[PDB]
RNA sequence: GUUAAUGUAGCUUAAUACAAAGCAAAGCACUGAAAAUGCUUAGAUGGAUAUCCCAUAAACA
RNA sequence: UAACCUAGACUUACAAGUCAAAGUAAAAUUGACCCAGAUA
């Protein structure tokens, strides 16, 4: 059975972890929306053009 | 006509008093013991089935 | 379908209950029935907690505790006098007090009704105080640099309803200390009457400009007399309203008790006066010679004596 | 004695006279909507996600006594918004206010979900230790 | 004109395989800001649906690079557009 | 320089008051998946007036 | 045991039985009456 202490570390690096993937995500979640518009914007070039 | 599911019984005062009320209950269930009120004694008391009326 | 769908009833109830609030063409329920630099610093303090680990790890045994004490007095410094005036709006002290007009509080005013030596009850806003702990005049402190202080029973009138009883009245108080106000009225013990449910009683300090002589809300002392004590707030604070600001507020709630009793009788010398709550008569239609389709509780319903009558017999 | 006259019949004034004495009215319709609202004062905690607020109020709609965790008193002793501290200090804070305020009766209507909480479950914890009652009396007719 | 709605159906000879994809996969579709409709399953192997609306070309290579990342182990993706 | 954009945090014509707000979005726990629920996370007025403003970046240049 | 009472209504030969604001009080596949029984 996990000791108070044990299960204060593994609480922790569950906290740290939460941080990681959050900004990962956050930053992977907006370039997705980048890629989306810029493709439209492109679109819109083209039509522009032709 | 043919369905039957419940009965009607007589549910009998435990305290000597004679009060007697009609209660339903499921043919295939046991003897129902209720604790009902008693208006001669004034209080909830006891109640057996005693005999079964007709078929509901 | 463009729209987006709640996933969960709490969004959906939080978007209801503001839609509730928005007024609407449609007839509603509530119509029928209804600097800079501090915030750095302020900021400063809080990246200071962000870092100490203590304070860290102390959340996540989610046991961590505040200081009350703390809390409540930097509360009122702050932002406290705009919740005390919500007290008194929701009293309606103001609406009976000063004819609807609406002062903010500013002046952490502290009132204490003292048991023995022991201990001090304090008087906050809308607390109960029996008038027992209230046979004597309670201690005031209050922070500043004259002043003027009132005490008022504002349902506790037993003749006119607009009309009030003070407690006592001290004029030209001079900075904090309160021995060298003018004691114009006498103190009285609270005298609410039995039955007559939850008095109110409001405790006024007004800013006080330049030195004026109250000669006529001088009262003998001691006064045992209601027909004396009768006043109205509107117009004694409409007289002195050039040099009279309000700042401060206490009031509290007391019953009758055994206290009131004696109040009533030694120095007051009057018959206690005791009231009942009366609710309406029951509504029952006009009485029909043939009550058709009717119990014989009908009769009943419309007798007034329960006893038998003979007549002729 | 001219003290001795009186008038036959009281007025008293105070707002919470009738509902203080347990005799004021309460709205007891509203059968088909949730919650009930057969209640003198009601707790309003509206966590809205981060911070914390808990709110009194009377039928009429006025909030009496209001306890934040924005307020600045609190939150530079208080560490962090919603969470099971977040109700651990504000709920005390506000029962000390509702002492202070001399609401001993308040009635409480959370969610299932809600009240299998933990950050209101506490809250009902400190409020009773307070003293505050989170259920009224019942109205005498 | 934009990209119709695709279905990605999690083919594996195991519905617990599928399903952690299908709990990955569908983690990661939110997180590519994906609306899933559906979720629907197929009859015995297992195989289990994973409903994916709004495409575009930029949208597809990243997300398909995502898509072949998230395979945990042994299962095979799927395209196909939705009728 | 002419046209034109862009200047509270993904979104908002939230707000300037007694808040720098709400929502979206994020992790773990909870085992069909998803969602919900509980416990947790990260943030802004580059700036004004009730159009200038400089910065930035385009077609003209 | 699933109440009593009581505005206003339903059902109904009569009678009883229903719904129901208020009040009060316990608690927290038949359907009545007449008419016959049982007994007290």
């Amino acid at each position: 059975e996990h000791s108070p202490e044990e299960s204060e570390r593994r609480a922790l690096l569950l906290k740290r972890w939460a941080l990681f993937k959050q900004q990962e995500h956050e930053m992977e979640r907006d370039a997705i929306r980048s890629m989306l518009e810029a493709q439209q914007e492109a679109l819109e070039e083209l039509k522009l053009e032709s | 006509k043919s369905k039957s599911k419940t009965i009607l019984v007589k549910l009998v005062s435990q305290a000597g008093t004679g009060f007697s009320f009609n209660h339903k209950r499921s043919r295939l269930r046991e003897k129902l013991s209720l604790l009902h009120y008693d208006p001669i004694v004034n209080k909830k008391v006891l109640f057996v089935e005693q005999k079964k009326i007709r078929s509901l | 379908e463009r729209l987006e769908k709640y996933r969960s009833f709490e969004r959906y109830r939080r978007r209801a209950e503001q839609e509730a609030r928005a007024p609407h063409w449609w007839r509603t329920y509530r119509e029928h029935f209804v600097r800079t630099q501090k915030l750095l610093e302020r900021k400063h303090f809080l990246r200071e907690l962000r870092a100490n680990v203590e304070e860290e790890r102390a959340a996540r045994l989610r046991t961590a505790s505040i200081p009350l004490e703390a809390v409540r007095a930097e509360w009122e410094r702050t932002c406290g006098p705009y919740h005390k005036q919500r007290l008194a709006e929701y009293y309606g002290l103001y609406r009976d007090l000063f004819h609807g007009a609406t002062f903010v509080p500013w002046v952490p005013l502290h009132v204490a009704y003292a048991v023995g030596e022991e201990d001090l009850i304090p008087v906050y806003h809308g607390n109960e105080v029996t008038p027992t702990e209230a046979s004597r005049a309670p201690e005031v402190t209050y922070e500043a640099d004259l002043w003027t202080l009132l005490f008022i029973n504002l349902d506790g009138h037993l003749l006119e309803p607009d009309a009030e009883y003070v407690h006592w009245l001290l004029t030209n108080i001079p900075s904090n200390r309160v021995a060298e106000g003018q004691e114009t009225c006498p103190y009285l013990p609270p005298f609410p009457a039995r039955g007559s449910g939850f008095h109110r009683f409001a405790f006024l300090l007004f800013k006080q400009d330049k030195p004026i002589n109250f000669s006529e809300d001088t009262r003998p002392s001691p006064c045992y007399q209601l027909a004396q004590r009768t006043f109205r707030t509107f117009d004694f604070y409409k007289r002195h309203q050039e040099a009279m600001t309000p700042a401060g507020l206490a009031f509290f709630q007391c019953r009758w008790d055994d206290s009131v009793t004696h109040t009533f009788h030694q120095l007051l010398d009057m018959r206690e006066p005791v009231f009942e709550f009366v609710r309406p008569p029951p509504y029952h239609p006009k009485q029909k010679r043939f009550p058709h389709e009717q119990p014989l509780r009908y009769l009943d319903r419309y007798r007034d004596s329960h006893e038998p009558t003979y007549g002729i017999y | 004695k001219e003290n001795e006259a009186v008038a036959p019949e009281f007025t008293n004034r105070n707002p919470r006279n009738l509902e203080l004495l347990g005799v004021a009215r309460k709205e007891r319709g509203w059968a088909t909507v949730w919650p009930n609202r057969e209640f003198w004062h009601r707790l309003r905690v509206v966590k809205t996600q981060h911070h914390v607020e808990a709110f009194v109020e009377h039928l009429n709609g006025q909030v009496v006594v209001s306890a934040s965790t924005r307020e600045w008193a609190i939150k530079k002793h208080l560490y962090s918004t919603r969470n099971v501290v977040a109700c651990e200090s504000i709920g005390r804070v506000l029962a000390q206010r509702c002492l202070e305020a001399g609401i001993n009766f308040m009635v409480y209507q959370p969610t299932p979900w809600e009240a299998s909480s933990d950050s209101i479950k506490r809250l009902q914890n400190a409020m009773t230790e307070s003293g505050v009652m989170l259920r009224e009396p019942r109205r005498i007719y | 004109y934009e990209y119709g709605v695709l279905n990605i159906h999690l083919t594996a000879y195991d519905m617990s395989l599928a399903e952690s994809y299908a709990q990955y996969v569908h983690r990661l579709c939110n997180r590519l800001s994906i609306k899933v409709e559906e979720s629907y399953a197929m009859p015995t192997t297992h195989e289990r649906v994973v409903q994916i609306s709004g495409l575009s070309a930029t949208f597809a290579e990243i997300f398909l690079e995502v898509l072949q990342s998230n395979l945990p182990e042994g299962v095979r993706l799927s395209v196909r557009e939705h009728t």
